[PDB]
């Protein structure tokens, strides 16, 4: 299993969500975050968008390239996630995503 | 689709519905409602709901007023706003007297009897209504006004300010309740709009015209605007109609279509037009129900003030559009959006059915501009006009045996007594226009 | 379910309840309260709470004024708002004199005695009250007005603006403290509403009517509106009543139901009605407590100004709804929401009980419009009026042994002296209507 | 946990980000005084004391000793119920010393401590529960105080139910979680009026808490957009505000006013305590009721008493004895208003009661009738005297009193009477708008 | 071993979860307002709550069902936690949570 | 590689950052979360979530920097991959 976190330019949140749905990835979670090219602008860290996804190993490559394409026009963390359980159905691991 | 009361109870649980509103009309068209907590609903399905029948029939007489509403699950529809408190739905049903007989005074019941009459002859009736309305501004206290939101005209792309979003939000709300809008456009007058319903079964369509009115009003109110269904809010510009396209069907085929005639119209369509023309004068008080209705029925605008039928002319009282085949339809142009749609469609269905039964020929079409003619020309042509004000429409209805038997006596007399009261109140009023014309003169 | 003080203290801890509010009324139906920090609650359950009895009985007399409230854990209820500081709950109890006997001047104590007397016959009382109020606007300084929030009428779907959301939130708040609304609807007057609650034991119901008033008011204030329980805030439209439906039960069965009589009412039902008809004039002063109450009890509106019962006429003083079975009920229509509900429901209960014990015939029903009769016509029928004003209601009650024994002497005398002062103040006021009628004239 | 040492205080400053410490004291007249110490200066303050100008207590009127030292009392350290962005704030109190190391006798708190020492020489300690009435008004458009009402409720009404409902709850919550331990609060008789009832407690900590209550309540109301007024009589024609002072004496935790073997279950020494209080109350009414406006509350028709009497039954006597017995036996003195110096006022109640116990001062019979409805001769026959009618009349009574002079000390006695004399002389010469309304047309 | 449990709930269930967490004495928790076709009809007229709890392994399943009971009337993602350090105590590992 | 999550008092956010920059760790993710000291204050707790992807040598420098800057809890998770997008670097170099 994987837990995917993507920090994307906020203007591309919906472009990636378009490529995300195309490969049957719907379980996401969107956060507002922030992390000297932008120094000139301080009179008039920069805000990003954090997207969290748990995907199966079979969808890992589709998931990242969906995020790559919709964000290119950021950085994708790939994490080793060992446990994923659904709340309503006592589901575990691959069944719970 | 909602089919059983278990369908509705599951949807209530699944979609977090906390309130259910009933939806009905009184005799005179006003939209009526009471709110039911979702917790009370399973009991409501089991035993019906008691309520006061003065809501439909009024207070003016001592008559049975303990009524029972039996909920129709298939009319359960979730309203298109989501309070933090949870979701809201509307539901309809059938009203019964304490003995267990249906209450004949509910307009929706009146429509259901008309539907039964046509089914006795093989037919069921479709309607696609075209609802006109204005979008106005609110004053500082959030009160309705007649202040304009644009100066646009016929089919313009207007408005283009904050009111563009409100108009789009109105279309969105109805479509995603499941109305299946065909098309909407700016209409002739400044700030005037029209939404074209889907051609559908008459009973379910009448349910939809009632929902449409308060959904549109409530959406606009919450955006800072006002939606007005007055027939004629503004002198000197177009009034607002509810043109009513209609057809009959038998065995799934459109009986108004005949491919082997020159017009590609069957004879039964002509008998149906013939029946509609024979009785339209007698129930203009139902299609055009308020004093204001007769400020719209004056010459010079989209409103038809003359009894005639045409295919070509858009001026006619009855127009037959170009569409043939399964969408062959007859358009009746006089109604305005204040009518009670239950009664207005029922009387339309009964008038046309009486034409097919009695083989009433509609006479010749009228392809000329009737406003351009002289009285002797119209007289020679036998082109009669509609009632010129509400009182004339009251007098015509009161004499009509056809309207009385179709509506039923309780509804017939209640309707006329209430319109007679509204007219008597109006006719005594000294209006500003009289002070302007006469105060300095006399 | 809250049953023990241990249930309450655990729920207070678990739900972060920081403040407890007591809940009682004075002789005149004003709602009274004081705030207990949740740290004080364990000591309060153990020792009672000492408070000044001048809160209930006023200041006009030197009498025992140090009372003790013994908290009743089963009346603990969390209120439907969540302050940042922590949750809030209301609680009730029984009031004791220092010598250890109950304080008889507590209106809740007056209701328990009627409950206790009715239990000597094996009877228990249920009430489903229907509360009408007006939803008015606040002015610029946040203070009440009588400015309308809509112009709707009976059973309308209105308001459809921001006040649509206030009305929903009010229904939602009550339902989710465990009121169990049956239904709410727009009432006859503009901006007027009614909430109909489920039937419950008369003690729980009277406690809940007190809770309802300040809950509804506080909700409305916090959304920017005002909830008014005046009988007649506005001339020339309907006033607000508190129709009080009531059932009596024995051995588990509804005392008023008889499957074998032609109308399916039991004999005790008619005796109960006879008792109410006999005494109602003598405690109109309690069900209709203020000067403004008799601006509602004038002919022309929903208010019943004549003493009679009926099943057919919806406007009779006592009405029998068509419902039979375990839900057979008697609607007493004259009260208004300003009344102390402990005193009103106890007097109705005693009067009904008196009718059953002494077999008081109610006479014939009145099935016609009593307004449309002459003064002789109704005297031919022997139909009496309700008192025409407060002074008249006071004089009817001051000479009543039934009322004096039912309330006890302390309540009877306090109530009458206070109302007599209220009338003696109002009768000397020179109103602006007098200037308009007389300044130019005389 | 309880702060007992300076290290407890200094540890608590660290752990809770306390950035400013406020001293808390009163001048002779009862005006709440303070100054701000940064946390960084606090450890030195615990070591050397803090020097300050004694004119803050004793006024600028005379050339006297003026450089005082505050010896901070760590057990009086208490965090205040608001958290600025800058950091937490606390109050602390102390003992004021003259440069020679002797305590300054002009601090009201020392005056109370000497009464405490007298009661202790007789084996007693005094508890007090005050009842603080106040008004919640609106601010005008500039943020100034007004008398604009926030509700029109009456006695114990559940009111207000608008925005002010939240402010009232805020005030209750702030005091409780400061550590006050409120017993109850209610709406009082007049529109927008309120009462919060303190827990019975040690008299020194109670007087300390009454001062803290006054500015915590004002700051909470101000920051919410409202005004809390402790005026005795802001509005003619409705009830004024008082500070009823329930009190009792204890002998090592046994209530000395209780005696289970008597028909009323009150002790003899309770009645002597009442006798002493009634014997001297006229002579220090200028202390419990200290401003001109106090005597607009001391008029007939409302919750305010005007006649010197004691009673259990009659809830409107000057001295009222609640029905409670056992540990909670107490006597309530009803005349004081909340504008008073609680240190000077509790001290004189204690000194007066201890003299009644020492001299066996029989309080006489109780008055159970309504005293307003009586005639002068009946009152004269009963010997029922009345309190001073105005501040000047109260001052003169105090002027001739060696009991009050001894209890307060000559410094406080004379400072108090001079300043009150000056305030009356300012008041008396004013031509009021009521005079023009009555006389301009007439004369 | 220990775990970081991320749970997201619809916001009106937060306090049922707080109490159910309190049942087995779990109060050290972090709550974030997160943004994560029933709801399509309402776009002319959806916010979640993210909860993050560090638990020791023995409380693993008691915490999942406590959040399950309070929230059901969302999803639970449970992650590998290598280490937790308490700043005041400088505790590391299980004693630190 | 490593994914570090830190919740510091919001008053000490950049004091943590100054300590973080000094060991040349500069790419972080700042967010506002929420986590009886503060009960007295309910009439008149908020935290800062800092997410860092350090490597296994700047691991303890990063912890001590946040430990130092915020003094006046830390969560350590395994990071398996990181993808720079504007460069498509992956692994340690993408950090």
């Amino acid at each position: 299993m994987k837990y995917v976190i993507a920090m994307i330019r906020p203007e591309r949140l919906d472009a990636v969500k378009r490529e995300l749905q195309k490969i049957e990835v719907s379980r996401l979670t969107v956060s507002s975050v922030s992390g000297g090219y932008m120094e000139i602008y301080r009179a008039m860290l920069l805000e990003k968008i954090k997207i969290e996804i748990a995907v199966n190993d079979e969808f890992l490559e589709p998931t990242i390239e969906a995020i790559k394409t919709g964000a290119k026009g950021g950085k994708i963390f790939v994490l080793p996630l060992e446990n994923v359980i659904r709340i309503r159905t006592n589901e575990t691991g691959p069944e719970a995503i | 689709k909602c089919t059983t009361k278990e369908d509705v109870l599951e949807a209530v649980k699944e979609r977090d519905v906390k309130f259910i509103r009933t939806q009905f009309t009184d005799t005179l068209g006003i939209i009526k409602s009471w709110a039911i907590p979702a917790e009370q609903l399973e009991e409501a399905f089991e035993n019906g709901v008691m309520f006061d029948g003065s809501s439909i029939q009024g207070f003016t007489r001592i008559e049975e007023s303990d009524m029972k509403l039996a909920l129709d699950p298939s009319t359960f529809r979730i309203l298109p706003w989501r309070p933090a408190t949870g979701a809201v739905a509307r539901i309809l049903g059938d009203v019964y007297l304490p003995d267990g007989n249906p209450f004949k005074g509910d307009p929706r019941y009146v429509l259901k009897t008309a539907i039964k009459e046509a089914e006795k002859m093989g037919f069921s009736m479709n309607v696609g209504p075209e609802l006109e309305f204005f979008l106005f501004k609110l004053d500082a206290n959030g009160n309705p006004t007649t202040e304009l939101t644009d100066q646009g005209g016929y089919f313009d792309f207007a408005p283009l300010d904050r009111a563009q979003d409100v108009r789009r939000d109105i279309d969105y709300a109805l479509e995603h309740m499941g109305f299946q809008i065909e098309a909407s456009h700016h209409e002739v007058a400044p700030s005037q709009h029209e939404i074209d319903f889907r051609f559908g079964d008459v009973l379910c369509t009448a349910d939809n015209v009632v929902t449409f009115k308060y959904v549109v009003k409530s959406i606009a109110y919450h955006k800072g605007y006002y939606a007005s269904f007055m027939p004629k809010p503004l002198f000197g510009v177009n009034g607002s109609g509810m043109h009513s396209n209609q057809s009959l069907f038998k065995d799934g085929k459109n009986v108004f279509y005949d491919p082997d005639t020159p017009t590609k119209l069957s004879q039964d369509a002509m008998y149906y037009i013939g029946g509609l023309l024979k009785h339209i004068r007698e129930f203009t008080a139902v299609t055009n129900p308020v004093v204001n209705s007769y400020k719209r029925l004056v010459p010079g605008y989209e409103a038809p003030v003359y009894i005639s039928w045409s295919a070509q002319n858009r001026s006619s009282l009855i127009r037959i559009p170009a569409t043939r085949g399964n969408g062959t339809r007859i358009e009746l142009r006089c109604p305005d959006p204040a009518c009670n749609p239950y009664l207005a469609f029922a009387l339309m269905l009964r008038a046309g059915l009486e034409g097919i039964k009695n083989k009433i020929d509609p006479g010749e079409p009228t392809n000329v501009n009737i406003f351009h003619l002289s009285d002797k020309e119209r007289e020679e042509r036998g082109i009669r006009s509609l009632p010129a004000d509400l009182k004339e429409a009251i007098d015509e209805m009161k004499g009509s045996k056809f309207v009385k038997e179709a509506l039923g006596e309780h509804v017939f007399s209640h309707y006329l007594c209430a319109k007679e009261m509204e007219w008597d109140e109006y006719k005594a009023v000294v209006h500003p226009w009289e002070l302007s014309r006469y105060l300095s003169m006399l």
